[PDB]
């Protein structure tokens, strides 16, 4: 498809 | 090794090569990698420590 | 030459446990006794260090705070309310 990122932590 | 020879009229040459390599990489990416882990460091924290 | 060597100190917290009840109720004139307490800092008993803020009048129908401080300030506390 189109590759997914990931948000981090805070 | 690369050699030629002439005897004629007729010439024959030959180039032969072997090439090795061994890489090790410091992986990148959004996961638990070395750089993505380095940049996520507060400005007051001592890395080398 | 590098610059940013860690500068931390390792501080050791106090461990303060409780004896008895949190709330306690008595009748006018029935004296207040100390239920007790236990305080520990780096395995060294420091219970004699424990400060108790406030008091409890037995003849006026009261909350007491017990604290223990280590060698850098960081405390461990708990309350004991008493009524009459």
């Amino acid at each position: 498809g189109g590759g997914g990122g990931g948000g981090g932590g805070g | 090794a690369r050699g030629s020879h002439k005897a004629g009229a007729l010439t024959f040459s030959s180039s032969l090569n072997y090439a090795y390599q061994k890489n090790n990489f410091a992986t990148t990416g959004q996961g638990l990698s070395m750089l993505n882990s380095l940049y996520q460091t507060p400005r007051d924290i001592s890395i080398i420590g | 030459d590098k610059s940013t060597d860690d500068t931390s100190k390792v501080t050791y917290f106090v461990t303060l446990e409780r004896e008895g009840d949190e709330k306690i109720v008595l009748e006018k004139g029935q004296p207040f006794v100390e239920p007790g307490y236990y305080a520990e800092m780096n395995g060294e008993d420091i219970t004699e260090s424990v400060q108790i803020k406030g008091s409890v009048d037995v003849n006026t129908p009261y909350n007491l705070v017990y604290a223990a401080y280590n060698e850098d300030g960081f405390a461990k506390t708990f309350t004991r309310t008493v009524y009459v």
